[PDB]
């Protein structure tokens, strides 16, 4: 209903997971879950973003975008010994899978191979919040180029149980990055989540997009699509007013 | 003056020369500076050093 | 003499036009440097080409530049012959890049002035962008 | 005759067995032992794995004690197996079974340290466990080895002694080896002219007769087989997988290294101990999930469970076994130079896919794995060992035109165990 | 120039700095009390020579001036072997 005074949501999605199925068509041993994801495109009538902003948009979604079995790194702030005990302690072993300090990341990883090779180790970076700007050097585009955008979990007083409710709420919200343009792809899922999970992702996230990335929010939208990597970007919404709101705008 | 003929050494021997097997101390701190430091500690308690 | 010319590849980063020109006008003048940049961020492809007035001081340059250990990047300085160095491979050189904000440019594009005509050419048939959507439902 | 304490053995045996975990005796253990107690030349047929290593151990044993040989007295039994680690199995439960005895135990085997064996030698070995190449080297030029006081001879699947090619070695060590009141044995799965040839010379006149008688494989190089393993274990790491080696020190090593990098395994060496083992692959067979290594050697003759991956991560030292071992999912680790090993199956008449991987998800932690083994003396060690006995095993394989150890790559070989160069192991 | 830089980052702890060292766990022995593994370059012939026998060099820096020329003349193709 924010949108234009109405939710012309469920149906739209339905349709796109029944259309994802529909459209299918060695034997190899490396598998994975991994599908098809769920892309949301939204258009706005003025570029959203100044600059990039290399720091991703924690929108908490209730359906988590991220499998849990994903191995994590985890980059703290100097010393590493103490948050290695603290996620041993709290028990992230399964889930924090490596803990590196800031120097030794400088240190240890310098070559782009180097890199590389970190990068493909693990499948998320959670990052201390203080530790964060740092971050654009010392990985350069072979992170904030190739899909691997250090996420700010924030550890600052560093004790168990705000390490694993940091974590859990790590994984389970979407992330964005804002760059000058006036339309972005936002992850709503995947095609293994319900119709209804889907819609309670997109809600959520149109929510999280209207206050804090569109300052005018949904008088600042100008349309809404539903996609996957392949599929056509169906027209969730498009605005009711625009033909007006860009005649003010543009004036 | 023939120019230098490499019979043996133009081909990479790819094993250690030798097959004796690799005992602890080398993965272990060293014993000569604990001894030293044991040494040194006596002589901090009786007053030497 | 002949006008020689000479590739260097895995420059450093920070080895750029006026360093290449400031060190190897050193070794003799040089006539007309270039060192390849992407088009739309024109940041460095780490590669260059330099003309010297005379082939012997390309080809001494090349043999005392060539896999030189420079900021941990051997420094690949190799002579082109002129019948694969073409013409217009000089073209721009000399000149500073213009580095254009493609994504600033199209920002004003995006917010800029505009009438109300302006507004009906942008809105043109949004109902056709819609409806080419609808066909391929 | 049903349990072992039915047998008049003595005490230091009894406990030595209570230990191991045996009470009830086997079919060919009750045919075999009380005859074998008394002195008689016996000439036994059995399958696999219906306990023959127990079979000739406790009367050969029982009677080391009754004689009350010393090591100066030399050797008084000799057991011959065909291969290491065959050869090594039965000299880890001899050991067991003379845990409580004064009788020296030994094993001289090929592509060991002959040097060595020769010191262990003149010192006095009671019970020589021994493979024909290397017994009937040390039966020519071993000065100080005593055998003349030998009294009891065991062979153990002399059908695959003849196989392998041990024709003449084994007419050889009979004529040196003095047969005077020496009980000889003669265990086989199959009767074939050679072996009741084999038996003539052998055996004393008149000896007593017993007898109680789909694939996938994927294409990896030397390099990279951990890499895919780990990779293709963890993947799986919510189901039942099994996995076959070559030999012991390669299950150790492999065990100790994936525990090491925290991935939970178990294995059926334990500490050489026969009662851990079974209770190990009891805990597997119990859990649905979990993963279990162990050689090919061990499972032969075990019940395997309903395991979703059955993994021959070396190849077969019995591909004649092998092959009707399998009558979840059967995989077979290969290399390019073993790739006549499907020439062979397709000879042998058994269907099989191939499974292929993508490099991007093969694990590339190998710079990481190199670091640990370096860093960690009992890693190295282990990892030393069990790269020596893989090669012994590869270089003692029958289908020398198949699995050609010069064919093979020894830089790449290492390299899997955790090596930037390969160790000097001699063969 | 480049070599020397990195030897000078591994070079073996003077007397003066050793003797610091160890008197600083001394104390610690000596009133209440792990460590990591050294770092630095490897020197004497024979040492090295065991070094480049075991394959653990990943460099080798021979002296152009070594007045008996029979303690290294035979390096450079023990290293070529190796």
């Amino acid at each position: 209903e924010l949108l234009g005074s109405d939710a012309p949501l469920e149906k739209v999605c339905s349709a796109l997971l029944e259309y994802e199925s529909k459209r299918k068509s060695n034997l190899l041993e490396d598998e994975q879950d991994d599908i098809e994801p769920v892309w949301l495109q939204l258009a706005t009538l003025k570029f959203i973003g100044n600059n990039r902003k290399l720091i991703p948009y924690k929108i908490a979604i209730k359906n988590p975008v991220i499998p849990s079995s994903s191995e994590a790194c985890l980059i703290v702030k100097d010393p590493q010994r103490v948050y290695k005990d603290l996620v041993n302690e709290a028990g992230l072993s399964k889930v924090v899978t490596r803990v590196i300090g800031l120097s030794k990341l400088k240190a240890k990883w310098n070559s782009y191979e180097q890199k590389r090779q970190l990068r493909d180790q693990f499948d998320i970076f959670l990052a201390d919040d203080r530790v964060i700007p740092m971050l654009p050097r010392i990985l350069g585009k072979t992170f904030y180029q190739k899909s691997k955008v250090p996420v700010p979990v924030k550890i600052s007083k560093g004790t168990a149980e705000q390490l694993k409710r940091e974590v859990v709420s790590a994984y389970g919200a979407t992330y964005f990055n804002s760059a000058p343009c006036s339309s972005f792809m936002i992850k709503c899922g995947h095609v293994s989540n319900t119709s209804t999970e889907l819609a309670e992702n997109v809600e959520s996230i149109l929510q999280f997009v209207s206050k804090h990335i569109v300052p005018d929010g949904a008088k600042g939208i100008a349309s809404i699509h539903l996609k996957t990597s392949q599929s056509i970007a169906i027209p969730l919404w498009n605005n009711p007013n625009l033909k007006e709101l860009i005649a003010s705008s543009r004036k | 003056y023939p120019d230098y003929d490499d019979f043996f050494t133009n081909t990479v021997r790819e094993t250690p020369l030798s097959s004796a097997p690799e005992p602890k101390r080398r993965f272990a701190p060293s014993k000569h500076e604990q001894k030293r430091i044991l040494q040194l500690a006596y002589a901090i308690r009786k007053g030497r050093i | 003499k002949k006008k020689g010319v000479l590739y260097v590849g895995r420059l450093p980063h920070g080895f750029y036009e006026k360093q290449m020109r400031m060190y190897f006008s050193q070794f003799g003048p040089v006539l007309r440097l270039r060192m390849s940049r992407n088009r739309k961020t024109g940041s460095s492809k780490h590669y260059a080409f330099i003309e010297f007035e005379s082939l012997d001081v390309a080809n001494v340059v090349a043999e005392t530049m060539h896999n030189y250990l420079l900021y941990g990047k051997l420094l690949q300085c190799k002579v082109i012959p002129e019948d694969q160095v073409h013409e217009n491979m000089f073209k721009g050189a000399d000149v500073p890049f213009k580095r254009i904000p493609h994504a600033t440019i199209a920002r004003l594009q995006h917010e800029k002035p505009l009438s109300k005509e302006k507004a009906d050419k942008l809105i043109t048939r949004h109902n056709r962008k819609l409806k080419l959507k609808k066909r391929k439902l | 005759i049903e349990k072992f304490s039915d047998l008049q053995l003595s005490e230091n045996i009894q406990k030595a067995i209570k230990e191991m975990g045996f009470e009830t005796m086997t079919e060919i253990q009750k045919r075999s032992i009380p005859p074998l107690l008394a002195g008689r030349d016996v000439l036994g047929a059995a399958k696999t794995g219906s306990g023959k290593t127990l079979a000739f151990l406790i009367p050969t044993i029982e009677m080391l004690y009754a004689l009350k040989f010393k090591p100066r007295n030399g050797t008084g039994v000799i057991i011959i197996s065909p291969t290491r680690e065959l050869a090594l199995q039965i000299f880890g439960v001899a050991k067991e079974l003379l845990k409580y005895h004064h009788q020296t135990f030994g094993i001289v085997i090929g592509g060991a340290n002959r040097r060595a064996e020769a010191d262990k030698l003149v010192k006095g070995v009671n019970l020589l466990v021994a493979t024909p190449g290397r017994l009937l080297d040390h039966l020519q030029n071993t000065k100080g080895f005593v055998f003349r006081n030998l009294r009891s001879l065991v062979i153990d699947e002399a059908d695959r002694i003849l196989e392998i090619g041990f024709e003449d070695e084994m007419r050889q060590i009979m004529k040196i080896l003095p047969s005077e009141n020496r009980q000889t044995l003669l265990f086989s799965a199959t009767q074939t002219t050679k072996v009741e040839d084999l038996a003539r010379i052998s055996l004393k006149p008149g000896p007593l007769y017993v007898n109680v008688d789909e694939q996938g494989y994927v294409v990896v190089d030397s390099d990279k087989r951990f890499l895919l393993l780990f990779s293709f274990l963890k993947r799986n790491l919510k189901k039942k997988v099994i996995v076959f080696m070559s030999s012991c020190a390669s299950v150790k090593y492999m065990a100790e290294l994936l525990n090491y990098i925290d991935l939970p395994v178990l294995d059926l060496h334990g500490k050489q101990k026969q009662q851990r083992r079974t209770n190990t692959f009891f805990e597997f067979c119990n859990a649905e999930k979990g993963i279990l290594l162990c050689t090919n050697v061990a499972a032969r003759g075990l019940d395997i469970p309903a395991v979703d991956w059955i993994v021959q991560y070396d190849p077969p030292d019995d591909p004649r076994d092998y092959i009707h071992r399998v009558g979840g999912k059967s995989l077979m680790f290969l290399a390019p130079s073993e790739l006549g090993f499907l020439r062979y199956l397709k000879t042998a008449k058994v269907s099989l896919n191939e499974f292929e991987f993508p490099a991007n998800k093969v694990a590339n932690v190998q710079s990481q794995l190199e670091k640990l083994v370096s860093k960690n003396y009992y890693l190295q060690q282990s990892a030393k060992d069990g790269y020596r006995s893989y090669l012994q095993a590869y270089a003692s394989y029958s289908l020398k035109s198949i699995f050609d150890i010069n064919k093979l790559d020894l830089a790449k070989v290492a390299k899997s165990f955790g090596f930037a160069h390969p160790p000097n192991v001699n063969i | 120039t480049q070599v020397f830089k990195l030897l000078n980052k591994y070079r073996p702890e003077t007397a003066a700095e050793k003797k610091q060292r160890l008197v600083a766990e001394a104390e610690a022995v000596a009133n209440g009390k792990v460590s990591k593994k050294p770092y630095n370059v490897k020197y004497g012939l024979n040492h090295v020579v065991a070094l480049i026998e075991a394959k653990k060099a990943k460099l080798v820096l021979i002296a152009s001036d070594v007045d008996p020329i029979e303690l290294v003349v035979f390096l450079p193709a023990l290293c070529k072997k190796m």
